[PDB]
RNA sequence: CUCUGGCAUGCUAACUAGUUACGCGGCCGGUCGGCGUAACUUCUUAGAGGGACAAGUGGCGUUCAGCCACGCGAGACUGAGCAAUAACAGGUCUGUGAUGCCCUUAGAUGUCCGGGGCUGCACGCGCGCCACAAUGGGCGGAUCAACGUGUCCUGCGCCGACAGGCGCGGGUAACCCGUUGAACCCCGCCCGUGAUGGGGACCGAUUGAAACUAUUUCCCGAG
């Protein structure tokens, strides 16, 4: 069995590379286990906004989101390496095992 | 004197430098008279009670 | 044939798992009647003295309670045990006292069947807490 | 009642016997709240008694101890002399050397011009507290 | 801190005669300590000269004799 | 099925003052067992009201910063002041407490403007003898030996009768009387 | 362990273990201040045996603690005087001469996973205190 | 508008998240725990899409704009972000291979060596810490979080009283720390017309190449 990882930074296109997998796995009549909705991580950083000393104590809050979402795949490598060519998609990491 | 005894109602409106005091006009439940209006302080609506001390003055403002 | 109805404080989310059996009443595999705030001993059994003794004779409930504190974890079992009942009456049983125990616990306290939707806002900078600044 | 002892005089000091017997020895210099429970511990003495319930031969067993505690199965890191650096000998000093083992020590340092000592003499804080807002 | 036997029978007959048994307002009628006149009135609960009604971590009240 | 708090109930105890009647919640519409609900009643303008007075003098007592977010402290100290003013005076504690808020709750007060003086809201009458009892209670016991439980049960019983001791009685008649001048 | 008051039990487990006077008691560890967040020694002579009867009663309950979780349980609020007061953990030898003495009286077993669940023995005797104590009420 | 939070027992899925059903673990099959792959998702996570608009009633209103009180209801609803025409001589040349000019430019207006620069007769801000134990300190119970970080976080076993030390391990992470056993709080005892058990001022280990002018930490004393 094969398990590949999408790790991305946008949700709309996580979203569309993974059921873009699952739709192109299920039609070869593959046991393709649920995409796992792994918990998303946002990256804080409060930076002072005044690159001095000058202000109101104002501070800004930067974010970053990270998706990860797991796909499993009980299926021979040789079947699986197309696929994997058919969606990629620029800001989806992917992750095969 | 005798105490009397009065039930609000009607609220005016709020009265006073900063605005705490609100104007309600008052009338005894007992004896049928004096339906002279009182100045209140603090969260005052329709249906409440004020116990007058006295029944002579109006103190408007 | 069991019902799962979690009650949710601030944090605190207790689902109670409803069974029948004869007079036990313990939550976390602790009896409910010897919970350490001894301070809040009648607000667990607040759904038990005015919902009825012998309606309250013939049910088994036990709680799982995880989160939250101390008190919004009193507060999350008298929710759960509270709600889970009902869900009983008005699943298992007919309507006509699964709408006597709803009026009897929304005349007397309308937290105990309707979460609080209060929670813990965003620290803001400037100041200690959310409004206030130093 | 009889037996009752108002005052303890313990190392030429005046102990009151109203209050208990753990925190009354307290009163003497150089012993504190876990030195003197530490030495009725060891020794069969009840501390939940007055200081003036004791008799003559329980106050006699007290100082016993406070003047030798390693003799009697105390450690050497519970003391308030540790490894001297005249003689090296750990003791327990009560009200009596402690005004002077505790004063030789800040002299040693003087003699010998160290900072530590300078401080001391000037009257001014010695471990780096910012004196420039606070001693008034 | 416990006084003369002449304080002592008078917590034996007048102390249990008090409507409000608590170890802070004998301390005001009589001058013993607050250890004291809460631990003596613990031999009156044994002879049941007085009855404890609550006996929490930092409260304590007795009843009269009834 | 009275709904006592467990030890004390309000039956043929009911009000004597016929001014309060609307903001002092006594009867079954209102008791709890334990005065602890935490039910969002500071939220709407009279539903502060709605509350039962045993819990508001919890509220109101938990004050002066260290015991700010106390409410279980808080309780315990309410629960026994309730018993000792049951053993102190033989009539029940809701009875006293009711005659002890009655004869605790500022008449008059002088409103500075600009100095008058004319009624006050019967809300802040119960508002401010609630605050009144319980800061009765927190400075006459701070350097004593009675407890706080204890000298809450002194508040009710001088109140009863207006012995003028307690330090809420102390502070009705001052506005009253103050409040007679400017007027 | 449960089903009773759990402050009582313990109250009643520590003097189970005083009678069966087994348990390893050391020398000079049971004259020392507890915890370093402390501010003198326990009050209670035989405060080992409260401990000990608290150890094996967390045991019960979660299982695989080792002596390296076993003080975060103990753990309290240190005085730091004129600095904010902050959490400690509670002490790691107390925790560690606790442990090898019920492992001495074959209620607790050793593991890689470190302080394994209670021996069939260690389980056997409580539920017996437990017993008494709501025979007691 | 955007991200947040409050609910959705309705849906899409989860051995990197769990409950629930009966079986080997002790007690009195009941009653409580640990160990294994059967059903699906209340609890957990995150995707899609709903839900709340002054919509309903009453009252007050150019009977418009709306406002107020009641219901029903997860709310009659809140907390961020982005934020105009512009202005100030209000800060930033010490945030930049942002920069003009000027000064200083090889006895140097880049370093660096142990470092000196952590500095007091009184006035000032903000902030932590209790006092004026009594709602507190203590001691022993008992019992509940959450965001966030982790190549450093830390789990077990030897041993110190504490602070530490040694070997063996997991984790580049919903996988290990971790079920983050958080404090206050809850319960039992002790203390008590007192500068008291209140107040904690001032007088052996660890980090590194190196702490003297205590880096921190702990012990006793210290009040």
């Amino acid at each position: 069995r094969i398990r590949i990882t999408l790790t991305s930074r946008n949700v709309k296109s996580l979203e569309k590379v993974c059921a873009d997998l699952i739709r192109g796995a299920k039609e070869k009549s593959l046991k393709v286990k649920g995409p796992v909705r792994m918990p998303t991580k946002t990256l804080r950083i409060t930076t002072r906004k005044t690159p001095c000393g000058e202000g109101s104590k104002t501070w800004d809050r930067f974010q970053m989101r990270i998706h990860k979402r797991l796909i499993d795949l009980h299926s021979p490598s040789e079947i699986v390496k197309q696929i994997t060519s058919i969606s990629i998609e620029p800001g989806v990491e992917v992750e095969v095992t | 004197q005798p105490i009397k005894l009065a039930r609000v109602t009607k609220v005016l409106g709020r009265t006073g430098s900063q605005g705490q005091c609100t104007q309600v006009r008052v009338e005894f439940m007992d004896d049928s008279n004096r339906s002279i209006i009182r100045n209140v302080k603090g969260p005052v609506r329709e249906g409440d009670v004020l116990t007058l001390l006295e029944s002579e003055r109006e103190a408007r403002r | 044939q069991s019902v799962q109805v979690f009650g949710r404080k601030k944090t605190a989310t207790a689902v109670a798992h409803c069974k029948r059996g004869n007079g036990l009443i313990k939550v976390n595999g602790r009896p409910l009647e010897m919970i350490e705030p001894v301070t809040l001993q009648y607000k667990l059994l607040e759904p038990l003295l005015l919902l009825g003794k012998e309606r309250f004779a013939g049910v088994d409930i036990r709680v799982r309670v995880k989160g939250g504190g101390h008190v919004a974890q009193v507060y999350a079992i008298r929710q759960a045990i509270s709600k889970a009942l009902v869900a009983y009456y008005q699943k298992y049983v007919d309507e006509a006292s699964k709408k006597e125990i709803k009026d009897i616990l929304i005349q007397y306290d309308r937290t105990l069947l309707v979460a609080d939707p209060r929670r813990c806002e965003s620290k803001k900078f400037g100041g200690p807490g959310a409004r206030a600044r130093y | 009642p009889e037996k009752f002892q108002h005052i303890l005089r313990v190392l030429n000091t005046n102990i009151d016997g109203r209050r208990k017997i753990a925190f009354a020895i307290t009163a003497i210099k150089g012993v504190g709240r876990r030195y003197a429970h530490v030495v009725l511990r060891k020794a069969d003495i009840d501390l939940n008694k007055r200081a003036g319930e004791l008799t003559e031969d329980e106050v006699e067993r007290v100082v016993t101890i406070m003047q030798n505690p390693r003799q009697y199965k105390i450690p050497d890191w519970f003391l308030n002399r540790q490894k001297d650096i005249k003689d090296g000998k750990y003791s327990q000093v009560l009200a009596n050397g402690l005004d002077n083992k505790l004063r030789e020590d800040l002299e040693r340092l003087k003699k010998i011009r160290a900072h530590r000592g300078l401080r001391h003499f000037w009257g001014l804080r010695v471990r780096g507290q910012h004196t420039k807002t606070t001693g008034r | 801190v416990l006084f003369d036997k002449a304080t002592y029978d008078k917590l034996y007959k007048e102390v249990p005669n008090y409507k409000l048994i608590t170890p802070a307002v004998v301390s005001e009628r009589l001058k013993i300590r607050g250890s004291l006149a809460r631990a003596a009135l613990q031999e009156l609960l044994g002879k049941g000269l007085i009855k404890l009604v609550s006996k929490h971590r930092a409260q304590v009240i007795y009843t009269r004799n009834t | 099925e009275i709904k006592l708090f467990g030890k004390w109930s309000t039956d043929d105890v009911q009000i004597n003052d016929i001014s309060l009647q609307d903001y002092i919640a006594v009867k079954e519409k209102y008791a709890k067992y334990l005065p602890h609900s935490s039910g969002r009643y500071a939220a709407k303008r009279f539903r502060k009201a709605q509350c039962p007075i045993v819990e508001r003098v919890t509220n109101s007592m938990m004050m002066h910063g260290r015991n700010n977010g106390k409410k279980l402290l808080t309780v315990r100290i309410v629960k026994h002041a309730f018993e000792i003013i049951h053993l102190l005076t033989g009539e029940n504690p809701l009875q006293i407490l009711v005659n002890a808020i009655i004869n605790s709750g500022p008449r008059e007060d002088s409103t500075r403007i600009g100095r008058q003086a004319v009624d006050v809201s019967p809300l802040r009458r119960v508002n401010q003898a609630i605050w009144l009892l319980c800061t009765g209670a927190r400075e006459a016991a701070f350097r004593n030996i009675k407890t706080i439980a204890e000298c809450l049960a002194d508040e009710l019983i001088n109140a009863a009768k207006g012995s003028s001791n307690s330090y809420a009685i102390k502070k009705k008649d001052e506005l009253e009387r103050v409040a007679k001048s400017n007027r | 362990v449960k089903d009773v008051n759990q402050q009582e039990f313990v109250r009643a487990l520590a003097a189970f273990l005083k009678k069966s006077g087994k348990l390893k008691v050391p020398d000079w560890v049971d004259i020392v201040k507890l915890a370093k967040h402390k501010e003198l020694a326990p009050c209670d002579e035989n405060w080992f045996y409260i401990r000990a009867a608290s150890t094996v009663r967390h045991l019960y309950l979660r299982g695989g603690v080792g002596v390296g979780s076993m003080t975060k349980i103990y753990g309290g609020r240190k005085r730091n005087g004129v600095c904010p007061s902050h959490f400690s953990v509670g002490s790691k030898n107390v925790a560690r001469k606790v442990l090898q003495a019920l492992e001495g009286l074959k209620m607790v077993e050793k593991d890689p996973n470190g302080g394994r669940r209670l021996t069939p023995q260690g389980t056997r005797d409580l539920d017996r205190i437990a017993g008494q104590v709501a025979a007691a009420s």
